């Protein structure tokens, strides 16, 4: 039954029926459907006196998310909303479309509006002669402070996802979330059930406090995120199967808010080896800032007051918002539709640009002595044309311009650099606070190779600057004593 | 069987008393002051139109509630600074 | 009617037909110099470097004699090799590709997997109804080879029972009135990663690894995966890694999803050179 | 066969496999070895459009060997289960190259096989085509039976079903 | 070989036939592949430049006329496939200008941009040559009308886009947007053409 | 979740928060139990549900539970003259709620 | 005169296009002192790849692209300018690289100024990053 | 191009519906323009004569081009009378005739089912038979020549074909995928007959 339909503190009721011919694996588990049919009548001879067993004999089915796999891996669209998805493809304003599409509820939060776009297109699969194979998923995690709308950004991609599966950080097991080894009560014989994540073949995975993962049940998803396949040998029983499912998890960096004062390795406890699997890793933080914050009460105060479901059923009709249906049948139809591969100039730049994030990575853990917690490795790379053919495939281009390289690249260096990027010799940098300080005049300014000849990073000056008691005005070529 | 609604109230003052308490809560203070805690408000305001009987919340119900949440912020603040808070928290309280 | 079709080419069977051409030019390979380092490098095109690992992966896949001597003495021609290194440095994808080439590749993960799963299963029979033993994930892979993915994550309890398995290529099993000894002499690959997120250096190789120094010893070779960042070497790994992410399968167009079939079986059964 | 058929000229693009007879000098510019010379008898895959030629002209340059879309597997599979045979996944422009194929050589039983092919795929694909969906307020077996067809079948299909719905469409209006 | 940019750019051309081939979008031409043009021209010319070098060094040389004769008719019938890849592309650009500007005649007459100078000035021209055709002898009936056949002559129209007022054949019409007109089809096929008459 | 003594499977039985579905849970020395357990009332007081995604069973039921809690200050007295957060040992998403 | 010009923006694949208020109308934006630069960088670009290619033909590396070459020869159709640090580059839509001005013999014909785009070729050295230079014009 | 490439080789319904509009019929005039012994325009037209239309007599019936005869059925200043095999009897009697023979069609008009829907849509009451009846009598009979074409269809030579006594709409409707298909089959023929 309906989880919203469970009557107060009640389990939900369970219900078995026949479907029959054409009406055979028409669904499949986890889907919504509706049934019109007969509620019939059988005694199972297996506990009080003239019991009888109901059931229902199945005469419709009216699902929303197709047959039996995706469509039957097929495209079940008509000509007319085949058509409309042209239509919309052709829409040069279609990735601000979709981004303002992304949580209308939620304000601000673009990039990861962007991002989740991202994952819900994801990239093309590839399979090469030799026998290994590329997965098209894309894996983002999203730390910060409580309060920011993470869990509702989950929630709301489950809801939008075709195929999603929301899952609580406390409430998962391993043999849970993949597979589980079950002893067949009748027959006495062992066999395989399939976990949540594996319910979301082909689709997405939404897990809600990922720091409440057991470190023996995060282990678990570390193949099958990557691999995309899970390896079973339990009870007589060696498979391996396809998994290939997006991760959306969302974590709580350590004490609460991020504590960047800490080491931004104290502030994280997962490791290198879950930090690498994960493509996007976003870091939202509180601004608190008080226009900033004025404007979120304002769209919350909106939120409650009925107002929202005016503005947003005007703002879905003006056509910059799309219900969540439509989003769901055009990502449907451009995942079914278009595998994008790049040119060999968005191949040359996404090198170039790996190269100089590996050069940033290496300079940052050398003047910082040591490994960043963030892992940039060819996993990111790929992660990167993975973004780049989504972002060409939600256009139905059937080749990567460098449009979608620069997009990527923004949006990669916006959430893994960013998460990159945080930072907590000291004397030295009193030093040369001290020396500016009684040398450079307090009303005055000074060439910045005045500083070089005087005499490393100097991250000093931005950190003085950060105090706005010194500022770089002329492009940097000019550092001011800006009065204090 | 009650269902109050917020349609008669003024979105600035408790916009206004939200960034507020996030401006005091980043700056000398440890309580953590979200979004959700601004959605607080407007529970209270509803709690409050409930216990009346009332399908709307009033201007009463909304300024208890507010006061409720300035106080409750404050007295979770070391009294070293407690003072200067209730001092800056007075403004809203008007009338109680 | 059975044909066994094996080793995943879908149509083929494990013992490949060998024609007269095929053999005289095998022949004719072998005289090459360095047809140890043209196989070695045609092994994994795709996995950029990691020379000397796939000179061992080749050293695996066809081994040693087994030299099976008198008085119950038993020496295994097998090579079972351990290489632990840094994440997304293709360990598993190494592992991956030597399991779609060896004739007899079976997969292991370090989580997912039991040791009764793994070795043997005390299960019950349904046509006679009375108890029996299912083979496990290394006695099905008899005179073949095991990847292990995640090795570190496998639990400790099942863990000596591989090692009793790598030890002298033997299971035991003394449960449920059953008093057997399995044969599985398998050859053993595994990959794991260190203690830490990433190997360090200053440490010795005994506790950047969570894994006894007995288990460690039964292996061949240990291979220890560096992800040091370099530029020149970063340059060549991302173009080649693009080229490879550029390829396009022959019948297949541009923008179009690479859909699987594999219906094949257009008729069932049977039916010098320096490159 | 026209000039200016796109089919015809993305058909003729198509390598096939075909041995040498002389050791020619100076060729394979993009073989394997653009100075290099081409050995006799070194079997190769080369462009239909050019292979034609070149199994022509001279004992002619080049002999063409069967290729594997018209090996006697495929031969026994066709005349086996023509409704049931993935044709698209064995080429794009299968017809036309069996077309090409037979004309050269003039292998009459690989034409009597095609056409028969050809009918009996037809008579299906009409079976599709007629077939109209219509609303109460694109059926499986129309979608799993689309995706075995060459470029051609997929535009007769095309202009056959345009014909119907273009008639449905006018005599309910 | 040598024929895979002529491949790649006939792939393409089949790819914008049925591009447009779904129903009657009408959209522009795909912007004109110069890359591959130059690309595939560039091919053509390190060709025939071979094809002088062998000729000139079987002149100075001695090579017997197998080689000489083979290389040189193997490079010239890469030109030939390569020249007919290009014609095939220039083809089904020039017949879906053709489409365009038959259909547009009395529509409207547009983003160049995907199109080539030799395009452009093509399609100048035959504007003025269908007019000229138009204008030459069959001037009494309009051929570029409609090529459904007139089944009704009065019918119901409402207006799309105001245009004010416009002085039809004998009355005239106030287009006001949001009303309907009943009035003979002849005189407002142009206009319902334009987009501003939509019933019927 | 449990297996069923009777037809042996698993089934999933509510805890607490279920059966305080849109009432009230009371939680006496709230500073006392354990953080592992005191964790698993995230999504319970935050989206009022609760997802299980154990032993093949995978669902999210739904707790309207109105959470009110009882503490401790740290060592047994509150001081005032400290911030709040160092008189607790609970975090903010905790205290957030 | 300068306000009543035709607003000729490149577009950078293949296309020179055309752009053509109120009080405050006429006030160049943010973007517009982005790409005046831009544009000039653009069109010398177009210059080059038209003249130089067809008259001398190895090409134009972007800086980006130089990155994990080693030592090889390269030629950068650059913005020369002297860095904050002090010491001369090239600047590029792809990137900028700092030059080692010795041993660099220009065209005598010509006067160069920082702020000029010029064209230089060298080998460039991830040793120290720099693009040694030996000629340029 | 000058022609779109759907009207290529065939004909639309509507090309198809405007050649059946220039078959004669006959009909009752409701007006009478028969200028009397004792001013008024002549439709002196010319794809036609004009003739019997400067000569109508009110309730006298006549023979007019159909596609005048629908532009007065426009008002009611006419009214269509239907040819003698619209009748329930007649269309009974080729039902039996086409059950009867399996393998030939029946001898209708050419021009019946797009007659038919012409007349259904704007002479819906000029029928002495139940419309309701006539409509389903006429779609069995669609589909009874459906049946026959497909079984038809599995004797697709390389020579020719005989379509005999088959309508004009299911002819144009077929064009496009007969007139194809057999011209695949003749190629593979000349191709394997090249010597
Ligand atoms: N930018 C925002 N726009 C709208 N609502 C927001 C925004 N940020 C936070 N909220 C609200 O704040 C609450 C956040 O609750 P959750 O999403 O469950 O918790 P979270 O933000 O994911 O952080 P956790 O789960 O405590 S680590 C919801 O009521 C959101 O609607
Ligand atoms: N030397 C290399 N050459 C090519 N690709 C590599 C190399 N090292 C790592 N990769 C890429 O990293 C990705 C992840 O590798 P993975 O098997 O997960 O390594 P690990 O097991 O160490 O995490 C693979 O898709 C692979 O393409
Ligand atoms: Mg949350
Ligand atoms: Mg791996």
């Amino acid at each position: 039954e309906i989880p919203e339909l469970v009557p107060v503190g009640e389990m939900p009721r369970n219900l078995t029926m026949t479907c029959d011919r054409y009406l055979t694996n028409k669904v499949i588990p986890g889907t919504r459907v509706t049934i019109v049919g007969i509620y019939s009548i059988y005694n199972s001879k297996n506990s009080g006196v003239a019991i009888r067993t109901p059931y229902i004999k199945i005469l419709g089915i009216q699902s929303d998310v197709e047959t039996s796999s995706i469509w039957n891996s097929v495209t079940m669209f008509t000509e007319e909303e085949e058509e409309e998805f042209l239509q919309l493809s052709r829409n040069p304003k279609l990735y601000e479309i979709l981004t303002n599409s992304i949580a209308p509820s939620i304000f601000g939060n673009e990039d990861i509006k962007k991002a989740i776009v991202c994952l819900l297109m994801g990239g093309s699969k590839k399979i090469l002669p030799d026998g290994m194979r590329l997965r098209g998923d894309i894996n983002v995690l999203l730390l910060g402070d409580p309060g920011t709308a993470k869990s509702q950004l989950l929630k709301f991609v489950e809801k939008v996802s075709p195929i999603a599966v929301y899952t609580s950080g406390k409430g998962s097991s391993a043999a849970g979330l993949t597979a589980s080894v079950q002893r067949d009560p009748m027959t006495r014989e062992f066999y395989l059930e399939g976990g949540a994540m594996v319910l979301a073949d082909g689709g997405v995975v939404c897990i809600d406090e990922f720091d409440k993962m057991r470190d023996e049940d995060r282990v678990a998803i570390h193949e099958a995120m990557e691999q995309q396949t899970i390896s079973i040998a339990k009870a007589g029983i060696t498979t391996v199967l396809n998994s290939r499912t997006s991760v959306l998890a969302a974590a709580n960096p350590i004490y609460g808010r991020y504590d960047d004062l800490k080491s931004p390795g104290d502030n994280i406890d997962f490791q290198t080896t879950i930090l690498s699997r994960f493509d996007m890793i976003f870091i939202v933080k509180d601004d608190h800032n008080e226009e900033r914050d004025i404007s979120i009460a304002n769209h919350v105060i909106n939120i409650h007051t009925g107002n929202a479901n005016a503005m947003q059923n005007q703002q879905e009709e003006n056509g910059s918002e799309i219900s969540i249906e439509k989003m769901k049948r055009y990502i449907t139809y451009c995942r079914l539709k278009c595998a994008p591969r790049l040119s060999p100039q968005a191949a040359e730049k996404l090198s170039s640009n790996f190269v100089t994030i590996r050069k940033q990575l290496l300079i940052n853990e050398l003047e910082s002595t040591e490994r960043s917690s963030i892992p940039i490795t060819i996993r990111q790379l790929e992660a990167i044309i993975r973004i780049t053919e989504s972002l060409a495939k939600l256009e139905l281009s059937p080749i990567a311009q460098e449009r979608h390289v620069d997009e990527a690249i923004r949006l990669f260096q916006a959430s893994t650099m960013d998460a990159a990027s945080q930072d907590p010799s000291l004397s030295e940098i009193r030093r040369f606070e001290q020396e500016l300080k009684r040398r450079l005049p307090i009303g005055w300014s000074t060439s910045y190779q005045t500083l070089r000849r005087e005499f490393a990073l100097d991250k000093a000056l931005y950190a003085l600057e950060k105090h706005e008691t010194i500022q770089l005005r002329h492009q940097g070529q000019n550092i001011y004593r800006s009065g204090v | 069987k009650i269902y109050p609604k917020l349609h008669q109230m003024d979105m600035d003052k408790v916009s206004r008393v939200y960034a507020d308490l996030r401006r005091e809560s980043i700056s000398t203070g440890s309580f953590p002051i979200t979004v959700r805690h601004l959605e607080s408000i407007l529970r209270i305001a509803e709690s409050f139109a409930k216990m009346r009987l009332s399908e709307f919340v009033s201007s009463y119900d909304l300024d208890r509630a507010i006061k409720v949440v300035v106080d409750s912020f404050v007295d979770a603040q070391k009294v070293s600074v407690r003072r200067q808070l209730r001092r800056s928290f007075a403004i809203y309280t008007l009338g109680h | 009617t059975v044909y066994p079709l094996h080793a995943r080419s879908t149509g083929v069977a494990a013992r490949q037909m060998l024609t007269d051409f095929d053999i005289r030019n095998i022949n004719k390979l072998s005289k090459k110099k360095d047809i140890f380092d043209i196989l070695s490098q045609s092994l994994a095109p795709s996995i950029y470097g990691h020379d000397h690992i796939k000179k061992a992966i080749l050293l695996m896949l066809m081994g040693g004699v087994e030299k099976n001597l008198e008085n119950g003495s038993h020496l295994r021609g097998d090579i079972n090799i351990l290489m632990v290194g840094d994440p997304s440095t293709a360990k598993s994808q190494l592992l991956r590709f030597v399991l779609n080439t060896a004739s007899l590749a079976i997969a292991t993960t370090g989580r997912g997997s039991s040791g009764v799963g793994l070795t043997a299963a005390v299960t019950t029979d349904r046509e006679t109804g009375e108890r029996r033993l299912e083979a496990g994930a290394m006695v099905l892979a008899d005179r073949g080879v095991v990847c292990i993915d995640e090795f570190d994550k496998m639990t400790d309890v099942d863990r000596v029972a591989i090692h009793e398995v790598m030890e002298q290529q033997t299971v035991t099993i003394a449960k449920a009135g059953i008093h057997t000894t399995l044969n599985a002499r398998c050859s053993v690959i595994a990959a794991a990663n260190p203690v830490f997120g990433q190997y360090d250096v200053n440490r010795d190789p005994h506790q950047n690894i969570a894994l006894p120094d007995s288990l460690l010893s039964r292996f061949d070779l240990l291979f220890v995966v560096t992800d040091d960042i370099n530029e020149i070497r970063d340059r060549s790994i991302s173009e080649h890694v693009l080229r490879t992410h550029r390829y396009l399968p022959p019948g297949y167009l541009e923008g179009e999803p690479v859909r699987e079939r594999l219906n094949l079986s257009l008729a069932v059964g049977e039916d010098t050179e320096i490159p | 066969m026209g000039y200016y058929d796109i089919d015809d000229v993305l058909a003729d693009g198509t390598e096939f496999p075909c041995k040498f007879q002389y050791d020619i000098p100076g060729l394979g510019y993009l073989e394997n070895n653009p100075g290099r010379p081409i050995t006799k008898n070194t079997k190769l895959s080369l462009p239909l459009w050019l292979a034609r030629i070149l199994a022509i002209v001279g004992v002619p340059f080049v002999e063409l060997l069967p290729p594997d879309m018209f090996s006697t597997k495929v031969m026994n599979a066709i005349k086996t289960d023509p409704v049931a045979l993935d044709l698209h996944s064995i080429n794009s422009h299968f017809f036309s190259l069996a077309i090409k194929w037979i004309m050269l050589f003039s292998e009459k039983e690989l034409a009597n096989v095609v056409s028969e092919l050809l009918l009996q795929r037809a008579q299906e694909l009409n079976h599709h085509a007629s077939s109209l969906s219509i609303d109460l307020n694109t059926n499986i077996a129309t979608s799993t039976f689309l995706l075995k067809l060459e470029e051609m079948e997929k535009e007769i299909y095309k202009k056959s079903h345009e014909s119907y719905k273009d008639t449905k469409r006018w005599m309910f209006k | 070989m040598y024929g895979d940019l002529g491949n790649k750019l006939v792939l393409e051309a089949k790819r914008t036939k049925q591009l447009y081939a779904r129903s009657n979008q009408d959209v522009n031409l795909p912007m004109y592949h110069e890359d591959i043009i130059r690309n595939i021209l560039k091919e053509v010319s390190n060709l025939r430049k071979n094809t002088e070098y062998l000729k000139e060094q079987q002149q100075l040389g001695m090579l017997d006329d197998k080689v000489a004769k083979c290389q040189y008719f193997v490079t010239l019938l890469c030109m030939e496939r390569n020249k007919r890849c290009l014609l095939a592309y220039q083809r089904l650009r020039t017949d879906i200008l053709d489409s365009m500007a038959w259909n547009n005649n009395g529509l409207d007459l547009m983003d160049t941009n995907n199109l080539s100078h030799q395009e452009q000035e093509y399609l100048k021209e035959y504007c003025d040559l269908i007019t000229d055709l138009k204008s030459g002898d069959l001037v009494d009936i309009d051929l570029s009308g409609s090529l459904v056949p007139p089944s009704d002559v009065f019918i119901d129209v409402r207006v799309l886009k105001d245009a004010g007022e416009i002085q039809t054949e004998y009355g005239v019409f106030n287009l006001i947007k949001d009303s309907q007109f009943f009035v003979r089809q002849s005189d407002v096929e142009r206009l319902i053409q334009q987009g501003y008459l939509q019933k019927i | 979740v449990r297996k069923d003594p009777i037809t042996k499977e698993w089934t999933l039985e509510g805890g607490a928060l279920v059966l305080a579905d849109k009432g009230v849970c009371l939680i006496d020395e709230f500073d006392k139990m354990n953080d592992q357990d005191r964790t698993s009332i995230h999504e319970a007081m935050e989206q009022q549900s609760i997802s299980i995604s154990k032993a093949g069973i995978v669902t999210t039921l739904q707790a309207r539970c109105s959470i009110i809690a009882a503490a401790n200050p740290n060592g047994g007295r509150y001081n005032s003259t400290l911030p709040l957060a160092q008189n607790v040992s609970l975090t903010e998403p905790i205290l957030s709620r | 005169n300068a306000s009543q010009q035709q607003r000729f923006s490149y577009n950078p694949h293949k296309m020179q296009f055309i752009f053509v208020g109120g009080i405050a109308g006429f006030l160049p934006d943010i973007e517009d002192k982005v790409q005046m630069f831009l544009t000039r960088y653009y069109l010398t670009n177009d210059r080059v790849m038209r003249n130089e290619n067809f008259q001398n033909s190895m090409s134009i590396t972007p800086i980006k692209n130089l990155l994990g070459r080693d030592a090889q020869n390269f030629l950068l159709l650059g913005l020369l300018n002297k860095n904050f640090k002090g010491n001369w580059s090239l600047e590029d839509p792809s990137g900028s690289v700092e030059i080692d001005i010795s041993q660099t013999i220009p065209t005598q014909g010509h006067y160069y100024v920082p702020g000029c785009m010029v064209l230089v070729e060298g080998i460039y050295y991830s040793v120290g990053n720099k693009f040694h230079v030996t000629s340029m014009t | 191009m000058s022609l779109p490439a759907h009207l290529q080789q065939t004909f639309s319904p509507e090309e198809i519906q405007f050649i059946v509009e220039n078959e004669p019929i006959k009909i009752f005039p409701r007006i009478t323009t028969r200028q009397k012994i004792r001013n008024h325009t002549r439709w002196q037209l010319i794809t036609t004569d004009d003739k019997a239309l400067n000569n109508m007599v009110a309730m006298r019936s006549t023979e007019v081009v159909l596609w005048i005869a629908l532009l007065l059925k426009q008002q009611s200043k006419c009214s269509i009378v239907a040819p003698q095999w619209l009748t329930t009897k007649e269309l009974d009697r080729k039902i039996q005739y086409e059950k009867t023979h399996p393998d030939r069609f029946s001898e209708l008009p050419w021009n019946w089912l797009v007659l038919a829907r012409i007349l259904f849509n704007k002479a819906k009451d000029d029928f002495h038979d139940p419309i309701h009846e006539l409509r389903g009598k006429i779609q069995d009979l669609r589909e009874i020549r459906q049946i026959k074409v497909l079984k038809g269809l599995k004797y697709l030579n390389e020579s020719h074909l005989q379509l005999d006594n088959l309508s004009l709409l299911e002819i144009n409707e077929l064009r496009p995928f007969i007139t194809e298909i057999m011209d695949k089959l003749r190629e593979i023929h000349t191709a394997s007959l090249t010597a």
